[PDB]
């Protein structure tokens, strides 16, 4: 009884994903959408990320890289293994054995265009804009589009700043 | 004696919520304007000390103080601002709004659905909760560090 | 504190509602959900022998579901005779958020969609049916209005 | 104790008198491969680093000296500028200077005009009745202590975050304001106060409290 209390989540997830699917023919618009409610639940997330871990905020990538692990760790339960360093320290890969949020949610549903974590990217996405980051996330490696070890992708873009006093 | 109030500011400068307990100076100003009055200054602020830091700040500003009142000043790294007025001498109160955000915020706020981000709160629990929690501890004074 | 993943997600499933359907929402969550938590109820109060045929009132197994999930106990639960029946909760988690004042009652059926799709047993009352309409009055106090898929 | 500034606004809240106690900023070198994770960002006369703060660079750090070669607001000494000298691949290996930049005395009089403001604005509509302003501003890595005249004048100096009996030492730089507005009272606020018997015995008072001695009021 309990290992895992949030395998909920992941059914949850499923659900949400047919739902859209069966609604909007596109993987793309369904891609969207993920994009999109990953940046409100990552909005959601990164002020509870930053109650527990306290983190002063991330000036530097290797910062960024461990605070973001950390969270896997903390809310997900994962252990993404930073790697893949840029040259200019923009890109980072987080190394992912089994994606957490999936488990067989289908290995072949006829359906390349599909991908399941853009739920993270969003919430990537939308958690490092509350503290002034703007980096875009895709998605290098994914075992469930053929892959065996799914891997995010996040490279430096911009630093924001708070303006208009 | 209890605190006089308490101030909310997002990473883009608007008012969250104010609440209001012992503040007696009545404001000749309406309250919006205040807050963005105050908002400004303590930007202003985070300015002055980046600049003319001797090193780096790490946390930057931390509060001031005046001979018959005091005030403190809490940063979260996602720019959301805390202010709230105290009396000049008790235990400093840095840690007790890092406590106040860390749970009575982070729980019954962002955890609400009905709160739509970047808005005013105006949850009848998020305000008996954040008047419990100043109640827990209703001491006036600061002496911040 | 993995919670909050599902309180944000539901959270933001209340958000959006599109015009075509009230609720889009299928039970297949509750289907593969009510499998898992029986995943973990690997035991229940069944004789060994399969002919002495002994229902458990779902009631009952919700209350263990919602230790499983909601993991805050049911707690006045009026029966009639026949399938037909009632939960009465004075809290419930997704409107524990919410303001206590009656005044945001809508966000109900997401909340006891939950509660049906869980599928059956032949004898009644074993502990797995599910068909569920919900009442909340009062915020925190969900109302969760049983019916039977049978009579 | 160590005093990084000594300050004094009139009532017009300009910048009367700045001498500085010697607190230099950090530096850093190091042998730059190619290029660096070191975010630079040029924004108007400041050729910075946005992220990427390693080794002892902040953010703010602003590059001083290029290989040696100065470099001078947004171009280097020899005619270079910083871009073109960047992103040319092949002179690297390279060392460059990095600092913050001291903010020229202009810079530091605009930052006392825009703070004089904050004195008196501190709150003003504040919660506590016929309040009073600002006297004590902690900060990160400093600490502001004011000293109001009780009419007129403001003693704001900069000191040793972590310290007390700071405010009698505002009370003797008082003394210290006292003893050379003796000199000419037409050497009023409007100009500011210049004068170098006085600024060293005020150089003095800093001599006394880089020594233990701040009890021992001995000035």
């Amino acid at each position: 009884a309990k290992k895992v209390n949030s395998e909920f989540l992941t059914l949850t997830y499923g659900a949400l994903v047919t739902q859209m699917l069966r609604d909007f023919e596109n993987a793309e618009d369904v891609n969207k959408q993920l994009e999109r409610i990953g940046y409100n639940m990552g909005m959601r997330l990164i002020e509870d990320f930053l109650a527990r871990t306290s983190a002063p905020r991330c000036l530097e990538m290797r910062e960024t890289a461990d605070r973001i692990q950390q969270a896997f760790r903390i809310y997900l339960n994962i252990q993404p293994t930073i790697s893949n360093w840029s040259p200019a320290s923009d890109e980072f890969s987080l190394v992912f054995d089994s994606n957490p949020l999936t488990e067989f949610v289908e290995l072949p549903p006829d359906l390349t265009n599909l991908r399941y974590s853009a739920i993270l990217s969003g919430c990537i996405r939308g958690a490092l804009e509350m503290v002034q980051l703007e980096v875009q996330c895709w998605f290098v490696q994914d075992q469930l589009k053929g892959d065996n070890v799914t891997e995010l992708r996040v490279k430096f873009v911009r630093r924001l700043e708070e303006v208009i006093p | 004696m209890t605190i006089f109030n308490l101030y909310i500011f997002d990473k883009f400068g608007t008012l969250l919520h104010y609440a209001e307990w012992n503040r007696t100076k009545k404001s000749g100003i309406t309250r919006e304007e205040e807050a963005k009055l105050t908002y400004g200054m303590l930007f202003s602020i985070k300015s002055f000390v980046s600049k003319i830091s001797p090193h780096d700040p790490k946390e930057g500003f931390l509060y001031y103080k005046t001979n018959r009142y005091a005030l403190h000043y809490l940063e979260t790294p996602s720019g959301l601002k805390f202010v709230l007025n105290t009396d000049t001498t008790a235990i400093n109160v840095k840690e007790l709004l890092q406590q106040l955000y860390a749970k009575v915020w982070v729980e019954f706020v962002v955890r609400d659905p009905l709160w739509t981000p970047g808005t005013v709160v105006t949850s009848e629990l998020f305000q008996s909760k954040l008047d419990e929690f100043v109640r827990q501890s209703p001491i006036f004074g600061i002496r911040n560090i | 504190s993995e919670e909050i993943l599902f309180d944000c997600l539901h959270a933001e499933i209340v958000n959006y509602c599109l015009d075509s359907n009230k609720e889009h929402d299928l039970a297949t969550l509750e289907y593969i959900g009510f499998t898992t938590g029986y995943r973990l109820i690997e035991r229940l109060t069944r004789e060994v022998s399969r002919f002495k045929d002994e229902l458990e009132t779902m009631k009952f197994i919700c209350t263990d579901f919602w230790m499983l999930i909601y993991k805050k106990q049911v707690d006045n639960l009026r029966t009639n005779n026949h399938g037909m029946y009632v939960v009465q909760d004075k809290a419930f988690r997704f409107l524990t958020r919410i303001s206590p004042g009656t005044k945001q009652l809508e966000h109900a059926p997401k909340f006891v969609a939950f509660t049906c799709g869980l599928v059956r047993g032949a004898l009644s009352n074993l502990g797995i049916n599910s068909t569920v309409t919900a009442e909340v009055q009062s915020i925190p106090a969900c109302k969760f209005h049983i019916e039977v898929n049978r009579n | 104790m160590i005093i990084y500034g000594v300050y004094i606004v009139s009532k017009s809240g300009g910048l009367i008198f700045n001498l500085d106690n010697n607190v230099p900023r950090i530096e850093h070198e190091k042998t730059f491969t190619y290029p660096l994770d070191l975010v630079l960002d040029y924004d108007s006369k400041k050729v910075s680093v946005s992220f990427n703060r390693k080794d002892g660079i902040n953010v703010g750090h602003v590059l001083v000296a290029v290989n040696g070669m100065p470099v001078n607001g947004v171009t280097l000494d020899d005619g270079r500028d910083v871009r073109t000298t960047l992103d040319a691949p092949e002179n690297y290996p390279i060392n460059l200077k990095f600092s913050r930049p001291k903010m020229t005395t202009n810079e530091k009089i605009f930052l006392a005009s825009m703070f004089y403001p904050l004195f008196a604005i501190a709150s003003q509509l504040s919660p506590e009745p016929k309040s009073s302003g600002i006297e004590i501003l902690e900060a990160d890595t400093f600490t502001l202590h004011c000293f109001q005249t009780l009419t007129g004048i403001k003693f704001i100096i900069i000191s040793e975050t972590g310290l007390n009996g700071i405010d009698l030492l505002l009370r003797k730089v008082y003394e210290l304001y006292s003893d050379y507005v003796l000199k000419n009272p037409f050497y009023s606020l409007e100009m500011p106060i210049r004068c170098e018997l006085f600024d060293n015995k005020l150089q003095e008072l800093l001599a006394q409290v880089e020594k233990t001695g701040i009890s021992n009021i001995d000035k």
